[PDB]
RNA sequence: AUCGAGAGG
């Protein structure tokens, strides 16, 4: 995430050859979508990118404290100083075929920090599994190969489908399945089944 | 953890061939190859020399996906004129072009001077 | 197999709304006078000044699978410089003793309003749209 | 860690507003999301 | 010279070749850079066994800064990939043993750099192996910093591998690539407040390309034939090498294709 | 700070004063201290039911007389129309915390974003403590080559920020592309 | 609560989720890891023995392969480590605890569980990475983000039950939703950004690139379209080639605004058999729109048609737009000098104006309105001003943008954006507001301590005048910070709130059922209703249609219906109809169309009492422009030769199709007339638009298409009856429920409160009202 | 209020009116009062509906309250759903609220009605009352892992 | 932790000029982009690598054993 | 950079957190609801020092 | 197991 309240996690990872490129070679570590820019609002992150870029052409630091005279338009004029487009926009060449692309691409340096959310430490599978000493149902949390719960939400689900028969597997055959025997006259779980 | 090996992406698999021929459903003359282990450096390029045969009537390429180093080329020629033949000319064509670049090229460095 | 409409007009309007490789044309039909053209022309293909006069047919051919003009042996059915291809979608009674016609090629659009051409511009996808100089 | 060190709860008449004396004295932006929000605060 | 793509070079240095590619398609100049990006072969350190590490650093850490080390790939093709060789796990025919140790035997911090890298396996005569030494003052790549007490001794192996694989095998590190400076094909729109000619920036290399007419109109039928291309290497293999390296192995690629086509 | 008249209404911290704080500070003579403004009068503790009964400045710049040619980009700031101000704020920026305090411009964020990213930055991995090699701490993570940020905050130097960082300062283009 | 209505269970998995552009909508990639710990028990039969034995020679370390090995003894095999695990020979009627694998049906579900779209059906489909892939287009039911959210596998573990997986709770079966009666998906995200930049006109492709596109469309024909340009060079349009994805028989009309048949500004759409003649695509044809292309497609090609569209859509559109590249940085925030002097100077002016209304309140000239205090009215004037204010630089703003400025081109796409955030982020970010009001005196008389006691400005009261581009003061910094503040307690309370109200409605109509009857009975045998929606419809088979006896004025209703042959000027064309001029005055074909017109005319009556404001665009089962339309082109119809129909044959058969539709099926007069009841208005509608005149002069049937046409109704109204078992209460529930989750913010209780009030029946409410005509 | 009303010619056309609203609510005398059209007098306090115009009315308040809030959002549900939730709060005579005192108070099996809230005390007086339950409604099947009357179960498959 | 071997963007060894960076700037009293500039370090990919590195090692090694 | 503030118990290093209370030996004036008998109240809590 | 804290959507 960057320092906006812009979290993402990694759909894949592209070597550099596949890469879109500027003009001098130079490729992003890393590309996010624009499509969550506008409903955010997050202008901040826009001039964080554009004082970075500037800051590491001209080797100085940016100043991006709150409540100072630091405009957009004086750090486009140090950057178009600087012989790159005033509002950091950048040609880009496609990896792929190596034709430009229409568009022009907002391209520069922005500090992005990596969160403890990692995803090896979120996966879990169960099939069968231990199980609980007093319901006889699947214990809790991935770090004691446990199950996943069928709250009453996805009961209501599954009741809507109409899918009465995957409802009793997973209530019954992928749970907590169990024979007893009952008397005709009392009713109760009382029978003494001495089974052989 | 279901990282797949890098060196799957240039080195060929257990029963994988370079190149699968497989002939096209609904269109005469026209075929589909799957390249194996490979990715856009090659595809583009063939596909790019086949489009400057004047008897190639159709010609495209697609990496079904990213995560796999694999492609698929659709190719489709003029009656009397086998693709597999137009791919073997684009080929040729070229290695005679990088060569030629490759000559130019040592022409000009032995040129310089640094 | 042949042409099915054919005239030339005098061009008064270009519009190129919000775009920059397309204007939209309003002509007034050379020879005529409850005859007129509107046209969305690729002007950067073929530009059009107002106040041209351009030569303009409704064609039928010269499907299958489109085929680049081999090396030079295909032999074209236009003299033209600038021919598209499109699609008729309404058949318009505009009045008594008179038509219009509205044909989309890939979206661009063509109304074509008059009274003569009858046995002609049918209910057809075929539609070659010729433009000469 | 500074973060943690400088932290203040509300054992629970509108608290989890950020009410104007706030000012200076505790921070507008840092809270908790989800039933602790307003609640948590830091200096 | 020859017939085909033509070759005009600008400037030329050890570390650099800015040269200008004439009468060629697009995609083969394209997948040339590809290819020297990912394709062609260099010498990196892929096993490190750490006999002892008494530094403030992870032997996991000084062995990816390892794997990052330049080294001498000239005769690279004189090497067998370790996959391909016959040996054990390695041998001297597919791989170079290097060793370092260093100690903090001195009071001030000792740093240990990429000159402190020892050959030991034999190299039957080829270069090889060789760190990468560009620093002025004749030391490497500062790998670790000791305190007087701490040491580090380790053996590492370098194999045959390209960029694909592990970006440690890539021997160009920007090549810097641009085509139609005036964007006469219109290949793409430019973004603007006022004017697109000023707030837009003039390439280095519109000076190469003549100024369009504004009474000419649009040449639809122009196509992307001349471009202008500088290789920057790593200096594991030199720069002339890096581009004729990614030629020949485009076109033994080409060849692996046809070869196939054979084989059907 | 404290305001007070002496000809017309100014803080009781003048130049001088910074010039010697400044002068113990590149000491790292008698040292300049935050005590020695307090027991001079110059700066004041003031509680929230106290700061009912003042008013304060925002800038030392208020506090300057009147009496058009201006930069169309900056924010709109109000001239203040107030008089008899007994104190000055020591630094706006200074309402905020240790984890807002790393945000850069949060001016122009709306105010939830930057709540995110407080709750974010103690996610955020890095050199928690320059003896973690030495802790057996129950989970620790530290990146490899930690970065300074390129957009700072004067924040940051008491936060020991880029002594410590907790990010790098990614190649970062904006883009549809492949759809990923 | 815990253990018997919801427990834990086995066979389950939860990942983090990604997407991924080449997956298919019904597919889900499941990591191998995963795929190699969950199991399907499939029984050794010779349809798979020589499958079985091969994956359980692979054993459970790599895939596919399998785990357990269930005999006829009933005793088990662990191939992990049996000696035995290479030797075995497997006999018919044991069980194979085989590896999950590709194209099994599983369960994807992401919580909260608001929705039976909540948990859909998908192939499996097994990739090489730790997260779980998923379509885009399958994003919007799920509310998934890609951020760090956790999604569900559940594994079906008998042929049942994956029957009930892919036969009833499929991703293709929930595309059109009960909920709003209309598709929940559509196509979002860079799809429907590059969607919009590919359909103008100014978008031309050339021969490589078209190429390269029709290959990516997985069911292509083959045939390479003729281009939309051939002479000076050969070019399609964007168009041309996104109409190869849309399969024939489609067509789709839709007018927006200023839409001539020239449509000047690419407006609305008209798509003719899958090739579209005119219109931009967006989010209102291609969203989950009422009427766009998902809706139509999946109603007349097919789920499965639909569910193909949506990836042959997204892998044209990802492609292009690849090649094309998209953006945006701080340079579309921006608007001209003159646009911002134009900004501020209006922002001066509204201060201006509430300093205007302050001097006058403060010299009691004020006219308080009846009802509301003399400050009530006082604030509402300030705010109105700055509301005004603040909207005002938002158009000023929205003008200056060039149709190049990305913002503006995600918004027109509808992909993302509104006026609002081009507004805060580029002229003033407005008014903030805690409460409902402006910002209160904090302090004593005063909202912070740097403000003199007794200052009800614009600045002090929680004004920003200021963008986010221009910067926030610390004052307006502080005061925004109090309104988010307040938006993010609103967000977690209502979250609770609503779970709470949506269970309980889930817990007061779960055993809501469509009983075999047609009734909607419960647990009891207790009647609910007697018709499912007074009906008997599933609501995923209506769609909003005009009735057209409705509005418009009775000279222009005469001028549509009325049918007089006992008139020259007022009869049939004889180029209408082969019967032309053999028909004029006939007597007895002229009481057919009086008691047809006599019926439209008590028909609008009818519906005008039904429906007292006029509205005609009512959600009715079977659409029939569609149909028309259909009709119009199965048969190639031409409008220069007239028509070979009978008066008696439309008139007689249309009566006789009104007989022929059910919904229920008894033979007794009171169920006859429950029937009657139950098709009235689907028959108003039926008389408005296969009316004589209608069906001569504004579409010319022929009797072949219209006899076609009264099948296809009759098949389409049978297909949208409700089916006996729908569980219609928890569905209800759960539609209530939704939208009330996304609920979140005029003296008047609304929204989760109001909902309460009305749910748990409250006698005190907070804001009793009569509204007396 | 703006108005659609039928102009002479046939058209739908806005035909401004006055209308008032109150701050309170005591529809029986205000109807009554002269001058109004006690035809056309609405309340959102639906319960005074209830028992001043009959239960009837009071679903269609129901309705129209319900659908209001939804529409407050630029919202759409389906007539059926919020029809089907207002019969079932009406169609035993008057209002039942959704809520532990209400659907939760009723005839149906105790093994459902405990599966909500008051989950222990409605045992207890089941078995005090000796309640029979059918096993009919889904929380009862739910509960005994039995296939549930639902969709698929609600009816059975034998041989021909 | 201390000075990366190569830029994370294209690759340029960076691990050879820390030191010489530091004695561009305390030696020869030089600013941080001149500096950048001389070391060849052009792209500002490649500058963000030493310009915003905190060499974290000289404290480790402040640590006795 | 370790800042203290904190305690070493059992090894595990533990944070005081702030809690916040109303402060005491403040009068205070509240009205009541309308089904009340009463109409306002002048409450104070008398804490020690 | 219990109780509690923190955190993620
Ligand atoms: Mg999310
Ligand atoms: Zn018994
Ligand atoms: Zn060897
Ligand atoms: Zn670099």
């Amino acid at each position: 995430a960057s320092r906006h309240g812009q979290k993402g996690t990694i759909g894949i990872t592209y070597r550099r050859e596949d890469m879109p490129f500027t003009a001098e070679g130079i490729v992003p570590d890393l590309i996010i979508n624009p499509h969550a820019i506008p409903s955010r609002m997050t202008v901040a992150h826009l001039i964080e990118c554009l004082l970075s870029k500037v800051a590491a052409l001209s080797g100085n630091e940016g100043d991006a404290s709150p409540f100072t005279d630091i405009t957009v338009e004086g750090i486009s004029k140090l950057l178009r100083e600087h012989g790159y487009q005033s509002r950091g926009f950048e040609v880009m060449y496609n990896g792929h075929t190596g034709k430009k692309l229409m568009a022009q691409i907002f391209f520069g340096p922005t500090y992005y920090q990596r969160l403890r959310h990692m995803v090896d430490d979120k996966i879990h599978a169960r099939a069968r599994g231990p199980m609980q000493v007093l319901t006889r149902q699947p214990v809790e949390g991935r770090s004691r190969d446990g199950g996943l719960r069928f709250g009453e939400m996805e009961r209501d689900c599954m009741i809507a489908h109409g899918a009465a028969s995957f409802l009793k597997e997973r209530l019954m055959e992928a749970s907590d399945a169990f024979r007893v025997h009952i008397c005709g006259i009392c009713g109760l779980m009382t029978v003494i089944a001495k089974l052989n | 953890m279901n990282a797949p090996d890098r060196f799957e992406l240039f080195l060929l698999g257990e029963g994988e061939s370079k190149l699968k021929i497989d002939p096209d459903t609904k269109a005469p003359n026209a075929v589909v190859i799957t390249f194996e282990k490979e990715d856009h450096t090659l595809g583009n390029l063939i596909r790019a020399e086949l489009l400057n045969d004047r008897k190639v009537l159709f010609a495209a390429y697609k990496v079904e996906h990213p995560f796999f180093a694999r492609f698929k080329l659709r190719i489709q020629t003029t009656e009397g004129y086998d693709p597999k033949d137009a791919l073997k000319n684009a080929c040729n064509s070229i290695i005679n072009k990088l060569g030629a670049l490759k000559t130019n090229f040592e022409t000009e460095w032995n040129l310089q001077t640094l | 197999s042949n042409t099915l409409f054919d005239d030339i007009f005098q061009v008064s309007e270009v519009d190129p709304g919000r775009y920059n490789k397309v204007c939209r044309i309003e002509a007034a039909s050379t020879t005529q006078d409850q005859c007129k053209l509107t046209l969305d022309i690729n002007v950067e293909l073929f530009p059009v000044a107002a106040q041209d006069s351009l030569t303009v047919t409704i064609a039928s051919s010269l499907t299958r699978s489109w085929r680049p003009p081999q090396a030079g042996d295909r032999s074209l059915a236009d003299d033209y410089d600038y021919v598209m291809y499109g699609t008729a979608y309404k058949f318009e009674e505009v009045s008594k003793d008179l038509i219009a016609v509205y044909y989309s090629f890939g979206g661009l659009l063509m109304r074509l309003e008059g009274n003569y051409r009858n046995l002609n511009n049918l209910k057809q996808e075929n539609a070659y749209l010729l433009i000469r100089r | 860690t500074l973060s943690h060190l400088r932290r203040t709860n509300t054992p629970i008449a509108k608290p989890r507003q950020l009410h104007n004396t706030h000012w200076g004295l505790v921070c507008p932006a840092e809270t908790p999301e989800g039933q602790a929000c307003g609640l948590v605060k830091n200096l | 010279s020859e017939e085909g793509p033509q070759v005009k070079i600008r400037e030329a240095s050890k570390d650099n070749v800015d040269f200008i590619l004439s009468n060629v398609d697009l995609a083969m100049a394209n997948s040339l850079r590809r290819v020297m990006i990912a394709e062609i072969p260099t010498l990196a350190i892929d096993s490190v066994e750490v006999e002892t590490n008494t530094t403030v650093l992870a032997d996991e850490f000084i062995a990816h800064r390892l794997g990052l080390i330049p080294l001498q790939s000239m005769d690279i093709e004189q090497l067998e990939y370790s996959r391909d060789c016959f040996c054990e796990d390695h041998c001297d025919k597919c791989s170079v043993v290097l060793t370092l140790q260093a100690f903090g035997e001195s009071e001030s911090t000792t740093n240990v750099y990429s000159k402190d890298l020892v050959i030991v396996s034999n190299l039957m005569g080829r270069n090889i192996g060789h760190p990468i030494i560009q620093d002025k003052e004749g030391n490497g790549v500062l790998i670790c910093k000791l305190r007087k007490g701490q040491e580090l001794k380790l053996t590492c192996v370098a194999k045959k591998g390209i960029a694909k694989e592990h970006a440690k095998w890539g021997p160009a590190a920007a090549i810097e690539f641009e085509y139609d400076p005036w964007n006469k094909l219109k290949h793409t729109d430019y973004w603007y407040e006022q004017d697109s000619a000023k707030e837009w920036p003039q390439s280095k290399n519109c000076e190469y390309e003549d100024p369009p007419n504004e009474g000419d109109p649009f040449d639809y039928k122009a196509q992307a034939d001349t471009f202008y291309m500088n290789v920057e290497s790593v200096g594991s293999i030199p720069v002339d090498q890096v581009v004729v390296r990614g030629i020949d192995t485009l076109q033994k690629k080409v060849a692996s294709i046809l070869l196939a086509l054979t084989q059907m | 700070f404290i305001v007070e008249d002496d000809g017309h209404k100014e803080l009781k911290v003048r130049k001088g004063h910074i010039a010697k704080l400044m002068a113990t500070e590149y000491q790292d003579v008698e040292e300049y201290t935050w005590s020695s403004l307090l027991n001079e009068g110059l700066v004041e503790y003031i509680d929230a039911e106290e700061e009912e009964s003042i008013l304060i400045a925002m800038q030392p710049e208020d506090l300057e007389p009147a009496e058009l040619d201006v930069d169309p980009a900056k924010r709109i700031r109000v001239s203040h129309h107030a008089t008899t101000f007994t104190h000055c704020e020591i630094h706006p920026s200074m309402i905020l915390g240790v984890a807002a305090s790393i945000i850069p411009f949060p001016d122009h964020n709306q105010s939830p974003r930057n709540t995110y990213q407080s709750a974010m930055g103690k996610q955020a991995m890095g050199v928690f403590l320059t003896n973690y090699n030495v802790r057996m701490d129950t989970m620790a993570n530290i990146l490899y080559y930690p970065q300074k940020p390129l957009g700072t905050t004067r924040a940051m130097e008491y936060l020991k920020f880029r002594e410590l960082p907790a990010g790098q300062n990614a190649i970062v283009a904006i883009a549809c592309y492949s759809g990923y | 609560r815990g253990n018997l209505m919801g427990k834990r269970v086995d066979f389950s998995a939860r990942t983090v989720i990604s997407g991924d552009p080449n997956l298919e909508l019904d597919q889900v990639g499941v990591p191998k890891s995963i795929a190699k710990t969950l199991t399907y028990p499939e029984v050794v039969t010779p349809y798979n023995i020589d499958r079985l034995t091969q994956l359980v020679r692979n054993g459970p370390n790599e895939h596919p392969g399998a785990k357990y090995v269930i005999r006829d003894s009933g005793d088990r095999i662990d191939l992990r480590y049996s000696k035995r695990a290479g030797d075995i020979q497997l006999q018919y009627g044991w069980k194979v605890e085989r590896h999950i694998m590709d194209n099994d049906p599983v369960l994807f579900n992401r919580q909260p569980s608001l929705h039976k779209m909540s948990m859909m059906a998908h192939r499996v489909k097994v990739i090489p990475y730790s997260t779980f892939r998923l379509n885009l287009s399958v994003t919007s039911p799920y509310n998934a983000d890609f951020d760090g959210d956790e999604m569900n596998l559940h594994v079906p573990q008998s042929e049942e039950t994956r029957a009930e997986l892919s036969q009833l709770c499929a991703v293709p079966l929930q595309i059109v939703s009960p909920q709003s009666n209309k598709p929940c998906m559509g196509i979002v995200q860079d799809t429907l950004c590059g969607i919009r930049k590919l359909t103008l006109r100014d978008t031309f492709i050339e021969l490589d690139q078209v190429l390269n596109m029709l290959y990516w469309v997985p069911d292509w024909d083959g045939v390479i379209p003729t281009p939309a340009i051939i002479k000076p060079k050969p070019l399609w349009s964007g168009k041309q080639i996104l109409s190869v994805a849309i399969p024939n028989g489609i067509h789709l009309q839709r007018f927006d605004e200023g839409t001539t048949l020239l449509s000047p500004k690419d407006n609305g759409m008209l798509i003719i058999d899958g090739q579209i003649i005119f219109g931009v695509v967006e989010k209102k044809t291609v969203g989950s729109s009422n009427g766009g292309l998902i809706h139509v497609v999946t109603r007349e090609k097919g789920p499965q048609v639909c569910a193909k569209l949506f990836g042959n859509i997204q892998k044209v559109v990802n492609f292009w737009l690849l090649h094309n590249g998209f953006s945006t940085g701080i340079g579309d925030t921006i608007a001209d000098g003159p646009t911002m002097r134009e900004i501020t100077e209006t922002i001066a002016e509204a201060k201006k104006k509430v300093l205007d209304v302050t001097k006058e309140a403060q010299a009691n000239l004020l006219t308080a309105k009846h009802g509301m205090t003399l400050r009530e009215s006082f604030e509402d004037n300030v705010v109105r001003f700055l509301n005004e204010a603040r909207d005002k630089a938002g158009r000023l703003a929205e003008v200056n943008l060039k149709d190049l400025n990305n913002v503006k081109q995600m918004v027109m796409a509808g992909s993302k954006g509104s006026f609002i955030n081009i507004a805060q982020m580029s002229a003033c970010v407005g008014q903030q507001s805690v409460e409902g009001k402006r910002i209160a005196f904090g302090f004593v008389d005063r909202t912070l301590p740097h403000f003199s006691k007794d200052d009800y400005s614009p600045e002090s009261k929680g004004f920003v005048e200021n963008s986010y581009l221009r910067g926030l003061t610390p004052q307006e910094f502080f005061f925004h910070a109090m309104g988010g503040r307040e938006g993010l307690i609103d967000t977690a309370v209502k979250t609770a709130e609503t779970g709470y109200i949506q269970r309980r409605l889930v817990k007061a109509l779960e055993d809501i059922m469509v009983h075999y009857d047609n009734t909607t009975r419960n647990s009891l045998g207790n009647v609910i209703q007697f018709i499912y929606g007074e009906d008997g419809m599933d609501a995923a088979h209506i769609e909003k249609q005009s009735l057209d006896t409705i509005g418009g004025s009775d000279a222009a209703f005469e001028k549509r219906y009325r049918v007089d042959l006992l008139n020259t000027d007022h009869t049939l064309d004889p180029s209408l109809l082969e019967s032309g001029s053999e028909i004029l005055g006939d007597l007895k074909l002229q009481v057919l169309l009086d008691e047809e017109y006599k019926q439209l005319v008590k028909d609008r009556k009818f519906l005008r009492e039904v429906f007292v404001d006029g509205e005609a665009n009512w959600p009715l089962p079977v659409n029939i422009r569609r149909i028309i339309q259909n009709a119009q082109q199965t048969f190639h119809i031409d409008h220069t030769k007239p028509s070979d129909l009978t008066i008696k044959d439309i008139v007689l058969g249309v009566k006789d199709l009104q007989e022929n539709l059910l919904v229920l099926r008894g033979k007794n007069e009171i169920i006859q007339n429950a029937q009657r009841d139950a098709v009235t208005l689907f028959c108003c509608l039926l008389r408005s638009r296969l009316a004589t005149r209608r069906v001569l002069q504004e579409y010319r049937l022929t009797k072949q298409a219209f006899d076609w046409v009264l099948s296809n109704i009759e098949a389409q109204f049978l297909r949208s009856v409700v089916h006996p078992g729908e569980m219609v209460g928890v569905l209800a529930a759960q539609s209530i429920g939704e939208p009330a989750t996304q609920m979140t913010l005029k003296k008047v209780t609304s929204g989760v409160p109001r909902l309460k009030e009305i749910l748990n029946v409250a006698k005190n409410m907070k804001t009793p009202s009569l509204t007396v005509y | 209020y703006d108005r659609k009303v039928p102009s002479p010619t046939g058209e739908y056309v806005k035909e401004p009116e006055w209308v008032l609203e109150t701050d309170g609510v005591n529809l029986s005398e205000v109807m009554t009062v002269p001058g109004i059209d006690p035809t056309r007098i609405y309340t959102n306090s639906f319960i005074d509906i209830m028992e001043v115009l009959g239960i009837e009315a009071g679903r269609a308040a129901l309705y129209k309250e319900v659908y209001n809030v939804i529409a407050s959002d630029g919202s759409y549900v389906n007539y059926r759903h919020m029809a089907l939730l207002v019969d079932v709060m009406t169609t035993q005579g008057g209002l039942t609220s959704v809520t532990r005192h209400g659907f939760n108070r009723s005839n149906t099996g105790a093994l459902m009605r405990c599966s909500f809230e008051e989950t222990v005390e409605i045992l207890f007086e089941a078995g005090a009352s000796a309640e029979l339950d059918d096993c009919r409604g889904v929380s009862e099947n739910v509960i005994l892992g039995q296939m549930a009357p639902i969709g698929t179960g609600a009816f059975d498959v034998m041989i021909d | 932790m201390i000075v990366p071997v190569r830029c994370f963007s294209c690759g340029k060894v960076v691990g050879d000029k820390w030191e010489s960076y530091l004695n561009l700037l305390q030696e020869d009293e030089l600013d941080e982009g001149t500096a950048l500039s001389r070391l060849g370090l052009k792209r500002y990919c490649c500058r963000r690598m030493i310009l915003t590195h905190v060499d974290l090692i000289e404290k480790f090694l402040r640590y006795n054993p | 950079f370790d800042m203290g503030g904190y305690f070493i118990i059992n090894g595990s290093e533990k944070v005081l957190i702030a809690q916040e209370r109303s402060a005491g030996n403040i009068v205070q004036v509240f009205k009541k609801a309308a089904p009340s008998p009463i109409s306002h109240v002048a409450e104070i809590r008398s804490a020690l020092e």
